[PDB]
């Protein structure tokens, strides 16, 4: 006990320094910055925001644990006030409360207490400026205390954050609406909390109502002010309304305009994996193969760890039913390889013709796919895969009989291979020529394509690929 | 799939298909987009007299993939029902094409300077006065003075 | 409460006046609870579910009278009462094939993209489970054989159940293939071994094939001539268009510049 | 990333991707190819 | 006011927001404009 008991003062100063100093710094800070230029925004700590959220988001939240009492929930969101200078002494009494912890025995106000705590910036009369701040407030103790996932009537609880804080949505369409310059603060902040709206109904019931109060916010943003905003509240769309149906794949026609600019950066990367699973749906490869492939080369930066390897597995799914795919363990990261085993070896089987080697993995490893939901293509990637293996014999051979890759293909009869090669002309997939007399198939070199062709008329989108990233330095050196 | 309704002739199932639409508009905005070709068949029709209503569904679907003048349009023919709603965003929004529309309008009426007039919409110019009379029940003077330099 | 509704579902109806009667006593329901919002007291969804079952035979009743937009119209209410916000609700009997019926009438158009979104409703049982949706999933699996042979040995045994409608339009689908399909391009393939797909004897289908294809009509056989067909260059014309390719293209390099 | 539902749900490694090209095809091989001496 | 003081706001918002944008391309403008003043003043060192 005197040893344990010794230990248990030295921590708890530990995040009445770096968590004190985290809304502290930034958040007197950011009010600066928030009172003006506010240009963009930037504002650059709602982006510091996403430095300190995200890495709250593994230590130490506002809890915790460390051996506390989780008290600076209440701490900061009581006595805002605010008011001129004086709010130093708010930030003050901040570092009064900390002794209070030390000293006397500490209780714990959150959960049942939290309550009336949010209404308090409220009924501190007055905020009396910055809801990101309060929102904030309303979030930032809550929002990482979802991780705990307890379920018992703390649930309700974050349903009470996203009460309270959908009364800060009321303060963000009634208040301001003229340069404002919050919204687009709060356009990552109304993200996140969004995001945590999708989250906590995902563990009782998916949203039915909140799919049409997402619209509402959808539209309403348009043409009013839009930054950012739409384009996280379209990922909340094509999320979630991609996993349950239905029509929502062509949905992403009449929503797009894009919508640009794209924001920000990474944010939009795995947008292009969404649609690109939707485009998978579709059948259609070759817009499917461009979307999926841009969406790992413009995703940074992880670690960690198999939240950037999990999406990028279920990525190159398209590649399965593009019929040309190398093996797949180039890919591989020794955290995703546990877990792609079962999907592993499948390509491995696509890169054959193998009936018998074929349905074994399905056998084996369909009990993986099942929790990926991908058995659409199991179907049509016989097709596919049939298609792999005539474009091999068709590419190493200039004439290929049609009895000699009957059973090399394994396709057992010439009848059924008439209509394959009959299919494969259709589909622009093979040039050759057939005789038809038992029958056989003699076919021919196909050349012409040579050099003055299709080099330079690719090269015309090559350029004009290039030209416009000229454009996009300029645009970027202009901001500076 | 309910757009298969619209093929019958009969009013009363109309209504009764508006009455879904309306309320679960909100999060159906994306399913009326196709909805176009077959509103029209209403609000083009004689004996449809919800066509003022009609017209307001068609601003939406309009509104939703892109088109914003072609709302104006029908905000024009679309009644008395249509400036009656002073609630919300959508009051604001439509000003805004309106008055934009009205005062651009007479600029133009003065550069005539004098005959050959341009057609002017009595519910376009009907909204300017009405609105101002919001104005001096208010009370505010400050921009009581302001709407007699928008207008010119 | 209400009704009589149920007491014609069991006898149909021997001519479609009875059909519209039943549709003119569905109005009635129309009217007061419609098709929606109401969650309740869910029990106010129990004449829904009794709504379904006569809405589900319509839609048999529909196919009966061949009327293509009333059929799209039943299914697509049913398609929206298990799209409905509340995922529970009584189990049924003709909901198995109609979801059918729709999915072998849309694979007779052709249209591929709305044959797998509408088995998006129980998409992860599809091959797990329900053996009324095995039957068109292994049937497409044939078409692309193709099939020809495998189909119309699996038209032998069908629950079906009222797919015989839609195999007849899957026929004519099918049948015009043989002419598209097969070529471009073979060299000459013998008569009997045309036949041999076709079926029949000798139908005036194969006849009117020597009419439309044109193509030849040659003793014992059939030919492509000539040749193969129509001896593509392709063209001498594009050399225009490349130095078309390069006024846009010089113009880029000086738009920088 | 991590938001949305992400976290929700020389070598050897590098020859890996041609030497299981050698699993599925042709073995290795040497026994095979050294039966067929013999054969014709 | 209602036509109004909460409209009026989102119609200065949108001068405020060109303003901010403006300002943009203003800060585009200004670091570029001293890309010609420096080369402005090589033209001067030429002439140096």
């Amino acid at each position: 006990p005197p040893g344990g008991g010794e230990q248990e003062p030295p921590p708890p100063p530990a995040p009445q320094d770096v968590e004190m100093k985290e809304e502290a710094a930034t958040g007197g800070g950011s009010t600066g910055e928030a009172d003006g230029k506010t240009a963009a925004a930037a504002a650059e700590h709602s982006q510091r925001e996403l430095d300190t959220v995200t890495l709250e988001d593994i230590k130490e939240h506002v809890k915790q644990l460390e051996k506390a009492v989780s008290g600076k929930e209440p701490r900061f969101v009581l006595r805002a006030l605010r008011m001129l200078p004086s709010t130093s002494r708010r930030l003050n009494h901040y570092v009064l409360y900390k002794a209070v912890q030390g000293f006397f025995t500490s209780n714990n106000a959150t959960r049942d207490f939290l309550l009336p705590f949010l209404e308090e910036p409220m009924d501190t009369e007055a905020d009396l400026q910055f809801r990101p701040r309060t929102g904030k407030a309303a979030s930032t103790p809550l929002l990482p205390e979802v991780e705990a996932y307890l379920q018992l009537l703390v649930v309700i609880f974050m349903m009470n954050s996203k009460r309270y804080k959908e009364a800060q949505k009321i303060s963000d369409d009634l208040m301001q609406k003229i340069s404002t310059q919050n919204r687009r603060a709060l356009d990552l902040v109304a993200a996140k909390c969004y995001y945590y709206h999708a989250r906590v109904y995902e563990f009782l019931d998916k949203l039915d109502v909140v799919r049409s109060f997402l619209h509402a916010r959808l539209r309403t943003a348009t043409l009013r002010h839009d930054a950012d905003g739409q384009a996280t509240l379209l990922n909340l769309l094509l999320r979630n309304y991609l996993h349950y149906s239905l029509y929502d794949q062509a949905e992403k026609l009449v929503s797009k305009s894009v919508f640009p600019e794209q924001a920000n950066n990474n944010e939009w990367a795995r947008y292009l994996y969404y649609t690109g699973r939707i485009k998978a749906i579709q059948l259609e490869y070759s817009e499917a193969r461009r979307t999926m492939t841009n969406a790992l080369r413009k995703a940074p930066q992880h670690t960690a760890v198999g939240f950037k390897q999990t999406v990028h597995k279920l990525l190159i799914v398209v590649e399965l039913l593009l019929g040309e795919i190398p093996d797949r363990l180039q890919f591989r990261q020794p955290s995703l390889k546990r877990s792609l085993m079962p999907y592993f070896l499948l390509t491995q089987a696509v890169r054959t013709g193998n009936l018998a080697k074929f349905n074994q993995v399905l056998d084996q490893f369909g009990e993986k796919f099942q929790a990926d939901g991908t058995y659409t293509l199991i179907i049509r990637l016989r097709h596919n895969v049939i298609k792999t293996g005539v474009r091999m014999i068709s590419l190493s051979y200039s004439r290929i009989s049609l009895a000699d890759i009957a059973q090399k293909l394994q396709l057992d009869s010439p009848e059924d291979a008439e209509f394959i090669v009959a299919k494969a002309i259709r589909d622009g997939v093979i040039e050759a020529s057939i005789n038809h007399e038992k029958g056989y198939v003699q076919s021919k070199e196909m050349i012409d394509i040579y050099s003055t062709r299709e080099p330079q008329l690719a090269f015309h989108q090559r350029i004009s690929f290039c030209l416009d990233i000229h454009n996009m330095s300029v645009k970027a050196m202009r901001f500076p | 799939g309910i757009i298969s309704l619209l093929d019958e002739d009969e009013p009363q199932l109309k209504e009764f298909a508006l009455h879904k639409l309306n309320a679960v508009v909100n999060d159906f905005w994306a399913e009326i987009s196709e909805s176009v070709d077959k509103i029209e068949v209403l609000y083009e029709d004689e004996g449809f007299r919800s066509r003022q209503f009609a017209a307001l569904v068609a601003s939406k679907v309009f509104y939703h993939l892109g088109a914003f003048e072609e709302s104006l349009n029908y905000a024009l023919g679309a009644g008395d029902l249509f400036n009656v709603n002073d609630n919300s965003e959508y009051v604001e929004t439509i000003i805004a094409k309106c008055i934009d529309h009205y005062t651009k309008q007479c600029v133009e009426n003065a550069d005539l300077p004098e005959g050959e007039k341009k057609p002017i919409d009595q519910r376009l110019e009907g909204i300017v006065n009405k609105m101002f009379q919001r104005c001096l029940d208010d009370h505010k003077y400050k921009q009581a003075i302001g709407i007699a330099l928008e207008t010119r | 409460m209400y009704e009589q509704l149920k007491g014609e579902w069991n006898r149909k109806s021997p001519n479609l006046s009875k059909c519209g009667e039943e549709l003119g006593r569905l109005k009635l329901v129309l009217l007061e609870l419609n098709f929606l919002p109401t969650t309740g007291t869910k029990l106010t969804k129990q004449q829904l579910i009794l709504a379904r079952d006569i809405l589900e035979i319509g839609a048999q009743w529909s196919i009966l009278r061949k009327d293509i937009p009333s059929f799209e119209r039943y299914m697509a209410q049913l398609k929206c009462y298990y799209f409905d916000y509340k995922e529970q609700l009584p189990e049924s009997a003709y909901m198995h094939q109609l979801l059918g019926l729709n999915l072998l009438f849309l694979l007779s158009q052709n249209r591929v993209a709305e044959f797998h979104t509408e088995l998006e409703r129980l998409p992860a049982k599809d091959i797990q489970t329900n053996v009324y949706i095995k039957h068109p999933v292994s049937l497409e699996q044939y078409l692309m054989e193709g099939s020809y042979n495998k189909v119309f040995l699996a038209k032998g045994n069908i629950p079906a159940e009222s797919y015989t409608f839609f195999i007849d339009i899957l026929l004519d689908t099918i049948r015009d293939e043989i002419a598209g399909c097969i070529e471009k391009a073979y060299e000459k393939i013998l008569f009997t071994e045309a036949t041999r797909i076709l079926f029949f004897n000798t139908p005036k289908k194969m006849t009117d094939y020597a009419k439309k294809r044109g193509w030849v009509l040659g003793p014992n056989n059939y030919y492509s001539f000539a040749s193969q067909q129509q001896k593509p260059e392709d063209t001498t014309i594009p050399s225009t268009e490349l130095a078309k390719q390069v006024i846009e293209y010089a113009r880029q390099l000086e738009m920088i510049v | 990333m991590s938001e949305k539902k992400q976290p929700v749900d020389e070598d050897n490694w590098d020859d890996d991707n041609v030497e299981d090209d050698f699993s599925n095809q042709l073995r290795a091989e040497l026994e095979k190819h050294g039966y067929k001496m013999e054969t014709s | 006011l209602e036509e109004g003081k909460a409209g009026s706001g989102l119609r200065q918002y949108y001068l405020s927001k060109i303003e901010e944008l403006q300002l943009i391309v203003n800060d585009k403008s200004q670091n570029l404009r001293r890309l010609q003043a420096q080369r402005n003043e090589l033209n001067a060192k030429v002439r140096l």
